[PDB]
């Protein structure tokens, strides 16, 4: 049985989390923190 | 089964940005 | 905000930094700033969301098992949709089993494959990031495909 | 006067070899313990029950099912077996593709699996669907007002090949 | 039947607020 | 007198406090670095509610479904404990996936943290096993046929396949023995296994500290 | 519609609570 | 018709597999939708919409072989305790939305299993059900929780009569292998139009003959087309019989959690002030 | 400018006070969960079954048990209750000393416990043994060919005291 | 290459080896100082065989006795695993008693090892609880009446007695609920509890070392 | 026999000895002399004795439970014989419960009672040893008494 | 007698509580012992001794009221499959030990439940049973393992007849409260000696009258003594149906363990030699 | 149910262990080891 | 029936021998 | 139930001394 | 009687094994 609410939560959170991680990585790529290696 | 799903996805996506905005706002009114 | 700079005059810390460690020697104090004050926020938040979901959308109790009647719908939980898809798409059962086993084994192989460089940032890891995004898209493709008729698996009801 | 590394390693081999022997000796019964015990052989398995787990009476069964009727029973081991004026062979209802129980369609004279659309003829050999093999057969030997299903080891009279279920 | 709506709303709000308080407490993430 | 000094002289609480307060959190640690912890939270929930349900659930083909209905309809807050168990299971798997996203997209699996990653993969397999075994305990149509349609898969394996399948379902077909073994796996084996590997996981993390900045 | 207002003002309410507690405990020489 | 479903399958319209019995006579598949609330309070009237969409500009074949518009029908299987709302409990707007629908139970002590139809398809592609939710407070057999809802929706004339005889709304194959030489007409018993085809067999009016002047066909080939333009489709849904107290206490607990989070953050702020003043971290 | 220890402790009290509130709120349903649900009140509990868990038919019961006969039934909650021309009261068979089921002896007109030698008369009051109290009573109200046992709340007609089982 | 150096660089095995080989055994440590360890051995046996029996035992009034008979008569080496479980249970309690004899008659409970002794007492109560809960799982005359005759004891306690008894037997009488709770206690609760307190026990012993000479 | 004397010139060891610790710093090497070679002897011995007992005297399966029939004999396992005796000897049930609870509580109180002196040897602990022997004899008396008729509890079938 | 036990209680001589039915008629308790092997091999003849000891110099009261020596009897409940050994399987010495004992089953399909007696008590205080153990190898209902053995042993005349009438081997209480005035004798029906006692009641010969010339007794007081010098006693035992293979493999495993222990000690000795030579421990 | 074998093992081992412990204590009392306090 | 005797004997012997090997290995206790 | 019990007690008591003696003997023939 | 001999000589046998292995491995320059 497919649960639309659960599936939606899964998809949405996956996409927003991936986007968030790439955003953070981009921030540190643009402005390297101390010991940034 | 596309309506409730897409709705849940959209909400769980955007509410994140709403909370981020609220936290940022609280930070600004704090004076950090 | 409370912050402590890394003491670069301490050979123990330098020795750890050379080995990719020592990154818990500097920054914001773990206790109590994070552990005592922020962690309970996360715990209570998680618990509250889960509880709210549980109340507003309680667990369903289906019908008793019937060994002589195969339900029109048979699906595992969502996180098994990709594997399941594979399992029901490949004519060779052995090949399906091998493919299924290949997921945690390949994942296990990941560090030994990407130890060719010490880069952590995905923007300095173009090939690895590309492979990851590809695998993720494929995984989602299979997962969505699992909930559809077999005839529309390599298409997902598109082209 | 003093044992060298060779003697230490040799002594290690002997000692911990024996200890290892003890460990294996202790491990054998456990390993065999987790392996499920035999059901009970009676010429390759016998009897056939219904949905309530009760033994099927042939005289009562034939008075509740007409000619050409197909009915699921608890055949060998517990698998849903089709009983088809009694027929001398029973057809396994578990699909060969993935194992859904395939219902019978008399209107189209064939079994049709609802899972992925596998089809088997009146005897039970695959004619369509992702199902790679044919439905298993069993000797439906009727005796003392009970149905005795045994393992089909003879030639598959549908393909001619040796039974894939052996 | 408004209580149901307020229930789901309470879920959305506690989610949003959890994120907001983590962002505030950890000074922005 | 003073009880604290009594417990201090024996447990050496001061050393523990110093060790705890000697740790710091580097600037690159963002909110996604919570996910692992969140995963743990979910499991703890699973541990609690799960335990609770062992006081009423009955692993028999005759009693399972009825015991679940009894939990949902008659037991005080039973509906709550079970629903929480469901949702927190799904959330545990989801948060674990997101956590893997964090770890991979921060390169935290590389030297010298390979064993933490491997331990992680093992933890993922264990968690999914929790899911699969639990899914069929109510012995409804969904769970039962979830078992039946997957119990025959290992038979594809050439020499040891049938043996593996028999060990998993407690026989050559799915029945009471299958339910018994699934229940043992679900409430005894997997909790201990996941405890051991979570222990290795956390010990290794605490030993090595979080990975460096991007 | 109801869900929108309920969401927004609540949220608005609890933000008012947070700010009010901040400046409140500040004025009460606690923060 | 649905009453043929309750005639042939008296116990239930739902097979153990979950398959609705209408599929035994209606062999074509068409999409059916449902609209039910995610959750309802006890003793409450709510709307359940069964959607049975089709192309109105596309007409079907009537029993006599001529075109006719098609009718829609449905079976709605509600959870235990649920039933069609009493008219005294139905709002005027909902009454307006329903129309001239004759809700029938599948049998006695089966008020949660409603059958509807046939209805004019051009005016009832969406069928509105006024449902009354039960109340656990005055029935020990009713409990709060999530339950299944089983919907079956149907268009156009069926293919099999309860007697087991085929209808004219069918595709006609063949009988043997040879050469077509019987493309005529005419009748005997009643009126309408009949066709005699041998190589003996007879096919009624309706299906268009795709075989013309002398064809070398084999056993199994299609003599006619498929005039069926309707179809049956079933779907599962879920509804939560919800308790207002549960939700209220939930809201309270959530509020408490949020307050606690606020206090934790503020406390951390205080500690940050102290750590700024002092210097031992 | 800088909060002192009093303010830190006060803030601690408020904050962790609220958190404690959350914890208690979460703990209440769990605590209540482990407390076993009510069996079902019907005037203080009703009905009476036998050893197979089947309801006792009075007409059938009296045709299998003569006058003065004593027979154990599943009375209130599940406790073995003695049914004694039907008697208007049933005697609890669980001993008052430690809780062994005490058998009846018609030859000595008294119940005799085999565990430590406790004795109860024909009505069920202690006359010997380490048993401190008398056997509990229940209203054996017979109706619609079934035995309805309810909680004895009236005066103990054997001692005169208020029922120790309340 | 060398795999050992790989595992060494990460797990720091050398430090572990040094720590292990830095410990010594004083002359006053005699054979009785084995008893504690022996107790542990017994428990490990209980953990293994016990786990094994969860693959066949069924905690239902309808199935329990029959499942035990099935283990004894049909399961490969089932008779062995169960008999071993019995004897090793009894031996665990006995060896524990002898161990207490050692500890008391060597004064090993005194400062600063009081918490090890207290932890010990708790361990004893837990072990006896294992015994009591297990004793009744076959649901034979002996076990059932072992429960019935002791389930009413806490009722002596003035205000919370009946509540305690009800919590223990899952109702106001002994039945299926009692068996369910006893099984949960026996295969879930007590294993985890005894794990935690054994952990405290051993950690404290290793921290403080064995007590001095007599 | 391998032995290492305690280094009394090490202040850390002295500091531990003053606190009653440090007794794992001297003597025979734990590894491998005891841990690797002697411990497996004990483990295998224990296991072999238990296994032998299990084979020669297998677990018995009694008769199915009967709620309407109280067996002539009702006893817990041996290690509960003393408590049981108490429980069936005292007329006051509450007093019996308190006495039963007094065992692990009193045991818990033992170190705080005997911390009046640091003596370990029983021959330097006359009072404590006397109390222990007394309690042990009483415990055995109760345990043996449990298997006898109640009338012969304070006698054990002697005087 | 035991056949009165199987007459009154046909199904089994053992009540659900574990109580032997002989206790329903034999009210006095005397010690009974058993001697069975701790374990036996399958298809083996072994000895089971039921001991029913009493004082031979102390005689009982016969039915006519005079002294008589007493007889012994017993019921032996063996595990399933066990039964009285065939005489072809009994050794000569055991045959000598048994004597003239008539072993009877309690009923058909109950060969494991043997009844014995009455036997001359002066020669049969120990009753020897030749028992044949079953064999799991040729009976799917028989398994190796530990099983219960239930023994009942009895001396002297009983107190209650199967008809429900009391015997003369009893203590006679009273009937009412008043003054004794009936201490006579004489008879009517048969022979023997009877006593008429009112205050109406009658007591047979045997029990010694402890009431003489005019006593003011009350209802319940003892008119006579208790002439019973016998008694019944039951006991449980255990026997292990053992498999020789299990024991053999056990012995092998034990030997292996001992060898391993030896090797471990010797290895430690070697290491001690090394540590003596070197110096890093 | 009383088990004579198990009971015997319990009693015997208890007595011999107590006697053993008192013997060891006596040995150290007679001849004090190093740090014997 | 000697195999039974040898079984019990094997128990006694493995007990005795375990004690003996612990005494030998630990050099006398 | 006194014979087997007393026997078990006696054995479990004395076999200890037998094993002690054997170990001591092995020590003496070793030359420790 | 049988139990006595079986016990004593076994025991005697395995002591012979232990001593024989001791002096044996000694003579084989291993111990
Ligand atoms: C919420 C905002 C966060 C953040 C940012 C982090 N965590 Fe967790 N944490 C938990 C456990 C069991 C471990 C491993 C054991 C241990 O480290 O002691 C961790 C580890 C970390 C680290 C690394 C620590 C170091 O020494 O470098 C970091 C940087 C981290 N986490 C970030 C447990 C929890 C938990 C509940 C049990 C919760 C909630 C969180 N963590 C949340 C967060
Ligand atoms: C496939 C990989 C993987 C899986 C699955 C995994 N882990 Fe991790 N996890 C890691 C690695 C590698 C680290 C350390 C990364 C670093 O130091 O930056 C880590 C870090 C963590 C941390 C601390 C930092 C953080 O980001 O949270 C926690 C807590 C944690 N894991 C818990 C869990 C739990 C609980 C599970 C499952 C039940 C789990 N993990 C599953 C690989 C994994
Ligand atoms: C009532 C007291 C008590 C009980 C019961 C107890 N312990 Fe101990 N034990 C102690 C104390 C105190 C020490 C440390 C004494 C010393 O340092 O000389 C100890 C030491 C030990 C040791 C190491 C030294 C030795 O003598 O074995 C082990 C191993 C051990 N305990 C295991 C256990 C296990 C396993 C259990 C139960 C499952 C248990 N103990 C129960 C008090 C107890
Ligand atoms: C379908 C409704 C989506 C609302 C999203 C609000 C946050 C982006
Ligand atoms: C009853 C036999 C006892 C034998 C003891 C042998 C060791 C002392
Ligand atoms: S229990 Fe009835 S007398 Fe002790």
């Amino acid at each position: 049985m497919v649960e639309p609410l659960l599936s939606g939560i899964v998809l949405g959170l996956i996409v927003v989390t991936l986007a968030g991680l790439f955003y953070a990585a981009y921030k540190q790529y643009k402005r390297p923190n101390e010991l940034g290696g | 089964m596309s309506g409730e799903l897409l709705n849940a996805a959209l909400l769980s996506f955007g509410l994140i940005f709403v909370g981020w905005a609220l936290g940022a706002l609280l930070l600004k009114i704090q004076g950090a | 905000a409370t912050h402590k700079k890394p003491d670069l005059s301490d050979p123990t810390l330098r020795a750890k930094l050379a080995k990719g460690m020592g990154h818990n020697y500097y920054g914001e104090p773990a206790w109590p700033n994070d552990l005592l004050y922020v962690f309970p926020i996360v715990i209570m938040g998680s618990f509250a969301c889960i509880v709210a979901l549980a109340v507003l959308d309680p667990a369903m109790t289906g019908e008793p098992a019937n060994p002589f009647a195969t339900p029109l719908e048979i699906l595992p939980e969502w996180y098994l949709y990709p594997v399941f898809q594979i399992l029901r798409s490949l004519p060779n059962k052995l090949l399906g089993v091998l493919a299924m086993a290949s997921v945690p084994l390949g994942l296990i192989l990941v560090p030994f494959i990407e130890n060719v460089n010490k880069f952590q940032n995905p923007f300095r890891r173009p090939v690895a990031t590309t492979v990851f995004l590809f695998g993720t898209l494929v995984t989602l493709w299979l997962g969505i495909g699992a909930a559809l008729p077999l005839d529309k698996s390599l298409t997902l009801g598109l082209f | 006067d003093v044992p060298d590394m060779g003697r230490r390693q040799f002594m290690n081999l002997l000692t911990f070899g024996t200890v290892t022997g003890v460990a294996l000796g202790a491990l054998y019964p456990v390993v065999n313990y987790f392996i499920p015990p035999a059901a009970g052989g009676a010429g390759g398995g016998t009897t056939a029950k219904d949905e309530l787990g009760n033994d099927v009476s042939v005289s009562k069964f034939l008075e509740s099912h007409n000619v050409g009727d197909r009915t699921l029973v608890q055949g060998l081991k517990g698998d849903p077996t089709y009983i088809v004026a009694i027929t001398d062979y029973g057809i396994n209802a578990v699909c060969t593709h993935l194992g859904c129980v395939v219902p019978w369609n008399a209107a189209e004279n064939k079994f049709k699996c609802p899972c992925h659309g596998s089809q088997y003829d009146a005897t039970g050999k695959v004619v369509r669907g992702p199902a790679p093999k044919s439905l298993a057969l069993s000797h439906a030997k009727t005796e003392n007002d009970k149905i005795v299903l045994t393992s089909w080891t003879e030639t598959d009279f549908r393909t001619g090949e040796e039974p894939w279920w052996s | 039947m408004a209580i149901l709506t307020l229930g789901w709303v309470s879920l959305l709000v506690v989610f949003t607020w959890s994120i907001a308080m983590v962002v505030w407490g950890r000074n922005g993430l | 007198a003073n009880v604290y000094d009594w417990f201090e002289e024996r447990l050496e609480i001061q050393a523990i406090a110093e060790d705890v307060t000697s740790k710091y959190v580097p600037p690159h640690v963002n909110i996604f670095y919570c996910l692992g912890g969140i995963t743990l939270v979910c499991f703890l929930i699973q541990f609690a509610t799960g335990f609770a349900m062992t006081f009423y659930y009955k692993p028999t083909v005759a009693e399972a479904y009825s015991s679940v209905q009894y939990i949902m309809n008659e037991v005080n807050f039973g509906w709550l404990i079970r629903s929480i168990h469901r949702w927190s299971a799904s959330m545990m798997v989801l948060m674990m996936i997101l956590h893997v996203f964090r770890v991979y997209l921060t390169g935290g699996f590389k030297k010298p943290r390979e064993l933490t990653w491997v331990s992680g993969v093992i933890l993922a397999v264990i968690t999914v096993s929790f899911g699969v075994t639990g899914y069929s305990l109510p012995w409804d149509q969904v769970g039962y046929w979830a078992v039946k349609i997957v119990s025959g898969v290992p038979e594809a394996i050439p020499v040891v396949g049938v043996l593996i399948s028999d060990l998993l379902r407690g026989g050559s077909s799915v029945g009471q023995a299958t339910l018994t073994r699934y229940y043992s796996a679900h409430t005894f084996v997997l909790p201990w296994l996941i405890a051991v590997f979570m222990l290795f996981h956390f010990l290794m993390i605490r030993k090595q500290g979080i990975s460096g900045p991007l | 519609m109801l869900a929108i207002v309920a969401y927004i003002g609540f949220l608005a309410l609890f933000t008012g609570i947070a700010a009010g507690l901040l400046f409140g405990l500040r004025s009460a020489k606690i923060l | 018709y649905p009453f043929w479903a309750q005639q042939t399958y008296p116990e239930t319209p739902r097979e153990p597999t979950g398959r609705i019995v209408c599929a035994n006579c209606h062999l074509a598949a068409k999409p059916t939708e449902v609209e039910v609330p995610q959750s309802v309070l006890p003793d409450t009237v709510f709307k359940a919409v069964v959607k049975i969409p089709y192309d109105t500009s596309v007409q079907q074949v009537g029993a006599d072989g001529s075109k006719v518009g098609l009718n829609v029908g449905a079976v709605l299987m509600l959870p235990e305790g649920f039933k069609i709302a009493p008219e005294d409990r139905i709002p005027e707007e909902l009454k307006e939305e329903i129309g001239d629908v004759y809700f029938q139970p599948y049998g006695e002590d089966k008020d949660n299993i409603v059958i509807v139809g046939p209805l004019p398809g051009e005016q009832y592609q969406e069928i509105v059900f006024p449902v009354l939710s039960p109340n656990p407070a005055n029935d020990k057999n009713i409990h709060f929780g999530k339950y299944s809802v089983h919907v079956g929706g149907n268009r156009g004339r069926g293919q099999v009569y309860p007697t087991g005889e085929k209808s004219n709304n069918n595709l006609y194959s063949a009988a043997a292998t040879g050469t077509i030489s019987k493309i005529a007409k005419q009748e005997g018993e009643d009126g309408s139009v009949k066709y005699l085809v041998d190589i003996s067999d007879t096919i009624p009016a309706g299906p268009e003959l795709i075989v013309s002047e002398g064809q070398a066909v084999t056993a199994g080939d299609a003599l006619t087309n498929n005039p069926n333009v309707g179809g049956f489709g079933q779907l599962d849904a879920e509804i939560v019989l919800q308790d207002a107290n549960r939700v209220g206490w939930l809201i309270a607990f959530v509020a408490l959690v949020m307050l606690a989070q606020v206090m934790l953050v503020l406390k951390k702020k205080q500690v940050e002030k102290v750590q700024a003043a002092e210097m031992n971290f």
